[PDB]
């Protein structure tokens, strides 16, 4: 034994225990989801209200990369911010050289290679976040989820954090019951519901809902936050479904 | 990131042993048998092509390598370590000799350069020693024919004939009884094939044996005429057919 | 201003039957001012002889450099360097200063100890090799030496005849150059004896 | 991080010794014996090759006696590959000094340099020390004939006669017994061989197991010759002195 | 026992971190196969999509390195993508510096040499992947060269990688014992893909739908992967004889 | 236990012990309170002395005319992070003729603290900060933890016995948020809040440290007889 | 300097003159302007003679190492890319103008490379002070589908044009023939059209003609034994 | 470069590497210094375990730093050479910039400064 | 050097002369000034042969590596990589480059990069010393959405005039046609285009 004390050490199994320990920090975090719709993507996240002293709508968690990509993460929040900062450098250098805004698959591999690099050496610690991200490019909508190991795939729906099993089940129903696809406005409503349903795992403290979207029709293929009347409409729909 | 292993991974133990060099020599012992014999008019180096799978094409894996037109190398131990040493050995023959003196290094000096690379893996920060022993055979105008062994420590010794790896102890005894100072090259090849048969379990033919000589100049292998002082390489790898012909007179 | 003609001086080398000859004047100047009549321009590293004309600081530096390099060569190779190999070392050494060169005109002369073959070579300041059969010339009176050598020289001269030819080539070329003269030295080189003769010449 | 795997090669023991130096000296004690003897008219270097084979090419072999310049030679005890790194450094220092001052390097200046390089590997860098001890035999026009030794610590000392490697305790007692100040080179040759003959772990001392060298003013008039003895010349001196 | 944590020799002369990296190789539970035709090289790999939420079009272990070279990986995807990006970079730099397309066997040697360094230098860990490189080389013709975490590489007539490699290996060994030739004697690549899929079915004892396989094909001057519908046409031809 | 030797090592339950140990240094530090209305933002700090001969350790640092923080934990680390905020505030003014937004100041402190939690050799910061400011979107109060977590609040407290002040502010939330255009009453509410965290000792003239920033009020610190008014 | 390259049916031929000049003075009457990069890849070099030899030996060395690494015979396009990228880096300060030719697995090739790093393709090329004299002969007599015998004739005729009409060129013609599936033949002094006539007089001196101050034996031998 | 902190504090407020360096000095041959009214004398021990020594060439225990200052030592001989060299260089540097030889106090302060620096620098003992 | 790129209905056509000069001496009379950076992205080179060859080689490398990672690059992306090299190394380069390419989405596109390193997207572009003499002709005769035969005639007639008046231009007129159908090379000899 001792194989789990140092990063980049293969156990006799062929496992990197330090990466597996990072996943535990992710599992410990709040619930965050992603839904791929007809012409775009929707992101949502659970924000635990620790105290009445927290200013509502102010501690924003979802982050924009370039103008077309949304990122949301569960686990160590600072680690997520560090990864998005790197993401913004990658997207800036791509646009500087190639002119076109970075495609989503291209962007995914930039984060992927960077996170994978933090499993190659004992001088660094793996990332304590799973990141759900995506947006709209020239080839249409793309949703991705990226784990501490550097592993990422494309998703129809994605979920991570404490309420992930609950969320995954609700996402699996939508995929089966809508093979022709889901509209952007529908996906915002369904996103609100799934966070409310996933809140049963964090039922001790009350929470604040936060949604964002990129849609070719609804936002012109730019990342925007859901605000005001459209946010309240999605909260009302979510509150109706739990009762 | 940064390489934060700036300290030695090979140190002296209380008994005065260098552990990582001893363990490297153990890895060499587990490796397949290779040998070298020096004749009056040439040198022969030989080894078994231990094929990992029959689907593998063993012609694509070269255990006997040209370093310069007049110097060849064979090994026992870890093949990958040997491959990168052959790359570094070829480059250092140019950078630290041919680019300065306009001629290929003599056998003893190239050996010295390979030894120096292997010594540095024994003392430099954050590296393990090379897990190979090399046998280097060569010719040069002022020293004639020569055969050298190089160990993981960086130590090198000249030999009349020797063997390294799996069945070295038995092979060296066989060579001591057969070797004299009046051997022709054909006689040394005959002895090399006899010696190598003892250490081989399975098939013994031109497809499972790798054998090269340092002999006469080969003008047919030079690739151009018109310069009288360039008469071609002394290193020649024997063909599958050329080995099988000498196995009938065995 | 021109570094190759501040200090002045000349070297010439020739081949004969089983022998080579190399010769130089002894002058060092500061342009018009004569400074030294004892500045020899021929050096040797074992049986290989090197003449160097041009800027005197560089002549001295390059001699010190090739002594250093041939000393280490002998310790590692366990034998004296040969003329053919030394020629390649001079070429390499000069070309590594391609964009900041030594202002010199080197000349190699010697007999290969194994083959017995007479060998001479010349170089430009960045190390290009001229390996002539007949003769090599270098320095501020190189034009004058080309004229003397091209008429006086014949192949396969005996050592004592070759001495007269190279001596007369140097002396008469030196006397038509303002920056060469003030004495002269001739080396006659055979496979296992070398004779060094100082020549009597006009001191103006 | 990396700290976990660091041996810390440059630290003191609670007793104030350098672990790696002490363990390197233990390594050297198992190496073939090398002897240096200084006489009025020259110096002798003798050394024993370690358990050889009948198939080792002896005439082209050199593991023990190396030439540094035309006036200085060394006898090696320890890792040959480590010695060669240092030898090539010493050869360069000698030529650097000759280029700068246009005089051959005095023996003590060359010895101090090599010794200072060894010292550095004990105080900084976190690398293992060189597993080598040298006997320096040399001549210069200030102190004449000189013998020195250096060890992995980087400490060096001067000697009239000295041994390094295996069985130095036994060898130093035999030299201390038969050495005299008015001794000559021919006498010192005989003492060096007699000392190895008695201290060797081999059954008998033969030509194929020895390397031998002399630094004489036995060179026509006022100069110094280094002689690295050939296999046939070692065989002759073994018959002359009456050991075979 | 720190000789099991970093790439230094054990008393037996072994590198445990290299051996454990080989074990990571099989973590994906996927089997790959590579064979050579007359004019082509075919590589097939199992495709498993366990999650219904995954986009199946983005799940792949076959990579287009250059126009001529394809690479299939046996091992975790992060290390696979690490190796892929490096091979792509190396193949592009080669063309720029030396003015011709990097040969399959030379890329394999370079990637193997990189792997060798991770076994000798302590700060770098080995990649838990086995890289199978395929092309139709302009000098050597149809080519299969495979790399592992030890830094070993060799050429192959055909090869197999994964948990059930030995079963596939013996199946192929037996076929080449009968035919007594180094390749599949077939004109079209379509029939060489049909051979590859047939002999994988026989060896593993499982049937395959269009979504259960992933196919790559090397021809003269291009390497390409088949779509689900291109595989379905292959599976129909196998069933109809 | 085995996983607390350095910041580069996760525990089997996914914890970073070196960070949690740095978080402990804050709890040992002296209490400090932060609270704001719509017009003004206030810091109140209980300063700690070594003995009766010694001075009271300063707790409040000015970063710009419109921004500053109070500290609890290692004072030298607060000097490093406050110096970094002074520079980022200064860079914003010089390059963009723009006062640095309080929210963006939080984001920069978070990212600086994070780098020290993912790299070998270094150590986490051993201090917690309460940043107040008035920018283009009105009054703001932030809480910085050396984990990297920065949070925007109406009010809060950090240090020893901070929970008492934090409960009081949670009750008074609806009252003190409405104290607009009355600096004295907002400070009274801050002094009454920090009083809930005292035991044995009371607020004396060289004990108490108050700072305020607002609509037409530069960031100013009150010490000595300037805080006697509020005792 | 007069260098030419001529393509033929099954290969490429390269030719050059043998004169080296320092201003108006002929330094070398038998200069070698043909360089072997690899056994079947040769080039003719014009400009700074030290630069042509240095640049062909550096790339020739790297080509040999590359050939060993890839287990493949070297390609002309490789030598070309490596030469042009080196010369471009040094912005023309390395004064090497080369005609690069050879045979490899791809076929027979002929390129020109200028000191600044530009490359040209062609069936016939010429470089140096004699290029205009040589190119006049090539433009007059070159045709598609030349035989080997015709191409050596055309190449050596183009060099002769340079020898006679150009003051920067003289002495002899060097040729190198690179045919597909054959060893490259390097014909040093293929033509010798400029042998100096017998002199009118012998200038051999009587012995003792030169005045001598001092004689001494030089000690070339090492320090002696005994 | 090698950065490892070899000289560190222990729970009882001791620096063991510095204390173990004093143990090396204890092992060294005895050295003594006595100042009179108009002179100073430096006495040094030579251990008689080493005979067959050449006393002409063997490093002497007292070293001149300048024409007017001397340095003797006890401890590791190889270590002493590095302090003597640095001191001799600083002596000539002082003469070159101040146009006056070092005071004995100044030369001492310099050597002691070098010794101190090697107790809180990374990678050095 | 006379070079042009013209966009028509089915794609884009690149045209160039074949003359390289050292002073008044024609070093090469069969030069190919049309160079491939991708299957359907080509460029016209004007200025230093060494500089334009070096730039094209680096761009071909960048787009090969782009293709391996992100699939086929846009003509706009190719022009951007050319611009980056030309703009960031403006002090040490003499290169005027016309970038021409065919997408299926965007169809035929032409980008010109003059000395400064600026980029200009145009329906057609002319450059090199020869271009000065045909600004009048090209402006009067260019129409959008021409046929292949009309566009080959337009380029042939334009470069014919440029060659006639410019000593720096001459030899053959080379053309490269970029359409959905693929890549066609054309050559037109003096006896053909001189009598126009
Ligand atoms: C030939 O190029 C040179 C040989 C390699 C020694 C030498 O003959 C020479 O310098 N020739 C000069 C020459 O041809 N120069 C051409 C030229 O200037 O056209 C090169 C410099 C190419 C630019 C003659 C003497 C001008
Ligand atoms: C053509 O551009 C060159 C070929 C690519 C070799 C060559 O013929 C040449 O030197 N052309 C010059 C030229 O066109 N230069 C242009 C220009 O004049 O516009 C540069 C300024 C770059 C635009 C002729 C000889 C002037
Ligand atoms: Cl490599
Ligand atoms: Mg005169
Ligand atoms: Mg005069
Ligand atoms: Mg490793
Ligand atoms: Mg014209």
């Amino acid at each position: 034994t001792g194989y789990d004390l140092s990063n980049s050490v293969f156990s006799p199994d062929g496992r990197n225990f330090q990466v597996e320990y990072a996943v535990k920090a992710v599992e410990n975090g709040t619930t965050s989801i992603g839904i791929k719709c007809n012409d775009g993507v929707v992101f949502a996240v659970e924000k635990l209200i620790t105290s009445k002293l927290l200013v509502p709508q102010k501690n924003v968690k979802i982050q924009v990369v370039d103008r077309h990509i949304g990122c949301v993460y569960s686990g160590l929040i600072p680690d997520g911010r560090h990864l998005v900062n790197r993401g913004r450098e990658e997207a800036a250098s791509f646009k500087k050289l190639y002119k076109t805004p970075i495609p989503i698959p291209a962007f995914a591999d930039r984060l992927g290679q960077y996170v994978q690099a933090h499993t190659l050496y004992n001088s660094v610690r793996p990332f304590g976040v799973s990141t759900i991200f995506g947006g709209v490019d020239k080839n249409g909508a793309h949703l991705y989820m990226l784990e501490p190991s550097g592993s990422y795939w494309g998703y129809k729906g994605a979920a991570t954090g404490k309420g992930r099993q609950s969320a995954k089940a609700e996402l699996e129903k939508l995929v089966d019951h809508h093979p022709e696809g889901l509209s952007a406005r529908e996906a915002v409503k369904q996103a609100a519901k799934i966070i409310y349903l996933a809140h049963e795992d964090n039922k001790e403290k009350d929470f604040e809902l936060e949604i964002s979207w990129c849609s070719l029709s609804e936002t012109n293929g730019l990342h925007k936050f859901v605000k005001g009347d459209l946010l309240q409409e999605a909260i009302d729909f979510a509150q109706k479904e739990i009762n | 990131m940064t390489d934060r292993y700036s300290f030695s991974l090979t140190t002296f133990s209380p008994s005065g042993k260098l552990g990582q060099i001893d363990y490297a020599l153990t890895a060499v012992k587990q490796g397949v048998t290779s040998l070298g014999i020096k004749a009056t008019n040439g040198v022969v180096i030989a080894t078994e092509k231990k094929s990992s799978s029959p689907l593998a094409m063993s012609e694509t894996l070269s255990k006997v390598s040209l370093l310069t037109p007049d110097i060849g190398a064979v090994y026992s131990g870890m093949g990958p370590d040997y491959r990168v040493l052959v790359d570094k050995s070829r480059k250092v023959a140019h950078t630290s000799y041919k680019r300065i003196y306009g001629e290929y290094p003599p056998t003893k000096l190239l050996v010295s350069e390979v030894a120096k690379i292997m010594q540095e893996a024994t003392q430099s920060g954050g590296v393990r020693p090379f897990g190979v022993s090399l046998l280097i055979a060569g010719h040069d105008e002022f020293n004639g024919f020569s055969l050298y062994q190089v160990d993981p420590s960086g130590s090198y010794f000249p030999w009349k004939a020797t063997a390294i790896g799996k069945g070295s102890v038995a092979a060296k005894t066989f060579l001591e009884k057969r070797w004299n100072d009046e051997l022709e090259l054909e006689d040394a090849i005959h002895i090399a094939l006899l010696t190598l048969k003892e250490s081989v379990e399975g098939e013994f033919n031109g497809d499972t044996i790798e054998l090269a000589i340092i002999g006469d100049e080969n003008p047919d292998l030079l690739g151009y005429t018109g310069i009288p002082t360039d008469k071609g390489p002394r290193f020649r790898k024997l063909t599958s057919q050329e080995i099988n012909d000498r196995l009938e007179a065995l | 201003s021109d570094p190759s003609s501040i200090n002045g001086g000349i070297v010439v080398a020739m081949t004969g039957k089983d022998c080579v000859a190399i010769a130089c004047d002894l002058r060092l100047g500061s342009q018009s001012l004569g400074v030294s009549n004892k500045f020899e321009k021929i050096f040797h590293y074992g049986h290989v002889f090197l003449g160097i004309t041009g800027l005197a600081t560089d002549v001295t530096t390059l001699n010190e450099m090739f002594r250093y390099k041939t000393n280490l060569y002998k310790l590692k190779e366990e034998r004296a360097i040969e003329p053919e190999t030394f020629t390649q070392l001079v070429s390499s050494s000069l070309y590594e200063r391609r964009f900041g060169p030594y202002f010199v005109g080197p000349v190699v002369a010697g007999i290969n100890s194994k083959s017995g073959k007479p060998f001479i070579a010349g170089f430009d300041l960045i190390g290009c090799i001229d390996e002539a059969k007949d003769f090599i010339v270098s320095g501020t009176a190189s034009d004058q030496l080309f004229g003397m050598c091209e008429s006086l020289y014949e192949p396969n001269l005996e050592p004592e005849d070759l001495f007269e030819t190279i001596s007369q080539a140097l002396l008469n070329a030196a006397d038509r150059d303002a920056l060469s003269g003030w004495g002269a030295v001739v080396y006659i080189i055979k496979k296992d004896e070398v004779v060094k003769r100082y020549l009597k010449m006009r001191q103006d | 991080g990396s700290r976990r795997y660091d041996s810390r090669t440059t630290i003191f023991s609670p007793e104030g010794r350098l672990y790696q130096v002490e363990y390197a000296l233990e390594s050297i004690s198992h190496a073939g014996t090398a002897i240096g003897i200084m006489a009025s008219d020259g110096i002798v270097l003798a050394a024993e090759r370690k358990v050889t084979s009948t198939l080792l090419e002896q005439d082209t072999s050199t593991e023990k006696l190396y030439k540094l310049n035309d006036k200085i030679a060394v006898a090696v005890a320890g890792l040959t590959a480590d010695a060669e790194i240092l030898i090539n450094t010493a050869r360069i220092h000698a030529q650097n000094y000759l280029k700068t001052y246009n005089e051959d390097i005095p023996v003590e200046i060359l010895v101090r340099r090599l010794s200072d390089i060894k010292q550095g590997y004990t105080q900084h860098g976190g690398l293992r020390p060189f597993g080598v001890s040298f006997i320096y035999a040399g001549y210069d026009d200030r102190y004449g004939y000189q013998l020195y030794t250096s060890n992995p610590s980087g400490n060096y000392t001067g000697w009239k006669a000295i041994s390094v490697g295996a069985n130095t305790s036994a060898a130093q007692t035999l030299l201390q017994m038969d050495y005299k100040d008015d001794m000559k080179v021919d006498d010192a040759i005989e003492l060096a061989l007699k000392t190895l003959s008695k201290t060797t772990d081999s059954s008998a001392l033969t030509y194929d197991r020895l390397e031998f060298a002399t630094i004489r003013k036995g060179a026509n008039d006022g100069e110094v010759y280094q002689k690295i003895f050939k296999p046939q010349e070692i065989k002759d001196i073994l018959v002359k002195t009456g050991i075979t | 026992g720190y000789d099991r944590h970093i790439t230094i020799f054990s008393p037996e002369g072994r590198l445990y971190q290299v051996e454990y990296a080989f074990k990571a190789t099989n973590q994906t539970n996927i089997n790959s196969l590579a064979v050579r035709g007359k004019d082509c090289t075919v590589v097939i790999s199992q495709k498993k999509v366990p999650d219904k939420l995954l986009d199946p079009t983005t799940v792949s272990y076959i990579f287009c390195i250059s126009r001529t070279i394809g690479m299939v990986v046996n091992g975790p995807i992060p290390d696979a993508r690490n190796a892929a990006l490096r091979a792509k970079a190396e193949a592009a730099e080669f063309r720029y510096k030396y003015g011709y397309d990097m040969p399959c066997d030379v890329l394999a040697k370079r990637m193997a040499n990189l792997s060798q360094i991770y076994t000798q230098r302590a700060y770098m860990r080995p990649l838990g992947v086995i890289l199978t490189f395929v092309s139709v080389d302009e000098e050597l013709g149809p080519s299969i060269y495979k790399t592992d975490p030890a830094g070993y590489y060799v050429g192959y007539k055909a090869t197999a990688t994964g948990p059930k490699q030995q079963e596939i290996t013996t199946n192929l060994e037996n076929h080449f014992k009968k035919s007594k030739i180094d390749h599949i004697n077939e004109e079209s690549w379509e029939k060489v893909v049909e051979f590859a899929i047939t002999h994988m079915i026989d060896a593993l004892g499982t049937e395959f739908s269009k979504n259960d396989l992933e196919v790559g094909v090397a021809t003269k001057d291009k390497f390409f992967t088949l779509s689900a519908e291109n595989i379905e046409e292959r599976l129909v031809a196998i069933a109809e004889q | 236990n085995n996983y607390d030797g350095d910041t580069v090592t996760f525990s089997p339950t996914g914890r970073l012990f070196q960070v949690e140990y740095a978080l402990e240094a804050i709890k040992q530090g002296s209490v400090t309170v932060g609270l704001r209305s719509n017009t003004h933002a206030v810091l109140v700090a209980l300063k700690r002395n070594a003995d009766e001969l010694s001075s009271y350790q300063k707790k409040i640092i000015k970063c710009d005319e419109h921004m500053g923080l109070s500290l609890a934990g290692l004072a030298p680390d607060a000097r490093v992070l406050s110096n970094y905020l002074r520079q980022q505030c200064n860079y914003s003014s010089l390059v963009f003729n723009r006062k640095l937004a309080v929210e963006r100041a939080g984001h920069l402190l978070c990212d600086k603290a994070q780098k020290n939690t993912q790299s070998y050799g270094g150590r986490p910061y051993g201090v917690g900060l309460l940043i107040i400011g008035y920018d283009k979107s009105g009054a703001h109060l932030l809480e910085f933890q050396p984990s990297g977590n920065v949070t925007e609040l109406y009010g809060t407290a950090i240090g020893a016995r901070s929970q008492g002040a934090k409960t009081y502010l949670e009750r008074t939330l609806d009252t003190f948020i409405k104290i607009d255009g009355n600096p004295d009453e907002l400070i009274k509410a801050g002094v009454e809040a920090i009083s809930q965290s005292l035991r044995d000792e009371s607020l004396t003239v060289d004990n108490l440290s108050i700072a305020i920033v607002g609509k037409d009020t530069p960031f100013t610190i009150y010490d000595g007889e300037a805080v006697a008014k509020y005792i | 300097t007069t260098i030419v390259g001529v393509k033929f049916n099954n290969g490429v031929v390269i030719a050059a003159d043998t004169r080296s000049t320092q201003g108006p003075i002929v330094a070398d009457k038998n200069c070698a302007k043909l360089h072997r990069i690899s056994p079947k890849i040769w080039c003719a070099g014009a400009g700074t003679a030290a630069d042509t030899e240095a640049v062909t030996q550096l790339i020739g060395s790297n080509i040999e190492l590359h050939s060993l690494y890839t287990s493949r015979e070297p390609r002309v396009v490789s030598a070309l890319q490596m030469l042009k990228q080196h010369l471009f880096k040094y912005q023309g300060h390395i004064g090497a103008y080369l005609i690069v030719a050879g045979v490899d697995p791809t076929g027979s090739h002929l390129f020109s490379i200028h000191a600044h790093g530009s490359t040209d393709v062609g069936y016939y090329l010429s470089l140096g002070s004699g290029s205009l004299a040589a190119m006049a002969v090539l433009e007059s007599h070159w045709k598609q589908d030349l035989t080997k015998e015709e191409a050596i004739k055309l190449a050596s005729d183009a060099i002769q044009a340079g020898i006679w009409n150009d003051l920067g060129s003289g002495s002899n013609v060097d040729v190198c023939v690179m045919e597909i599936g054959k060893d490259a033949e390097y014909l040093r002094n293929y033509l010798t059209p400029n042998v100096r006539e017998e002199k009118q007089k012998s200038y051999k001196f009587p012995r003792g003609t030169t005045a001598v101050l001092k004689e001494s034996i030089v000690n070339i031998c090492d320090i002696q034994e005994e | 470069g090698y950065d490892r902190a070899l000289s560190i504090f222990s729970p009882d407020g001791h620096i063991f590497q510095v204390e173990y360096a004093l143990e090396a000095v204890k092992r060294g041959t005895c050295a003594v210094g006595v100042k009179g009214k108009n002179c100073v004398v430096l006495g040094c021990e030579r251990r008689s375990t080493l005979k067959l020594q050449d006393t002409r060439i063997t490093p002497s225990k007292v070293s001149k730093i300048d024409s007017h200052v001397v340095l003797s030592f006890s401890g590791l001989n190889a270590d002493s050479r590095i302090l003597i060299e640095k001191a001799r260089v600083e002596a000539q540097s002082h003469r070159l910039t101040l146009e006056d030889p070092v005071t004995v106090e100044y030369l001492t302060r310099y050597v002691a400064g070098v010794q101190q620096r090697y107790t809180q620098s990374g990678g050095v003992r | 050097t006379s070079i042009m790129a013209v966009t028509f209905k089915d794609g884009v056509i690149l045209g160039a002369d074949s003359r390289t000069t050292t002073g008044a001496y024609i070093a090469n009379r069969v030069t190919d000034k049309l160079t491939r950076v991708h299957d359907k992205i080509w460029c016209c080179r004007s200025g230093s042969a060494a500089d334009t060859q070096a730039i094209a080689d680096i761009v071909q490398y960048h787009l090969e590596l782009y293709t391996s990672q992100y699939g086929t690059p846009s003509t706009e992306t190719a022009a951007s990589v050319f611009k980056e090299l030309c703009y960031e190394n403006k002090d040490n380069l003499t290169a005027g480059i016309i970038v021409a390419g065919y997408d299926d989405k965007n169809k035929g596109e032409v980008y010109t990069i003059p000395l400064g390193g600026s980029v200009h997207k145009l329906p057609y572009a002319i450059a090199g010393s020869g271009s000065t003499f045909i600004y009048g002709y090209c402006d009067k005769n260019f129409r959008e959405n021409m046929s292949k035969e009309e566009t080959v005639d337009f380029i042939k007639h334009s470069l014919s005039q440029a060659i006639k008046w410019d000593g720096s231009s001459g030899g053959v007129i080379r053309m490269v046609v970029l359409t959905a159908a693929g890549v066609e090379r054309l050559i037109f000899y003096p006896d053909e285009y001189e009598q126009l």
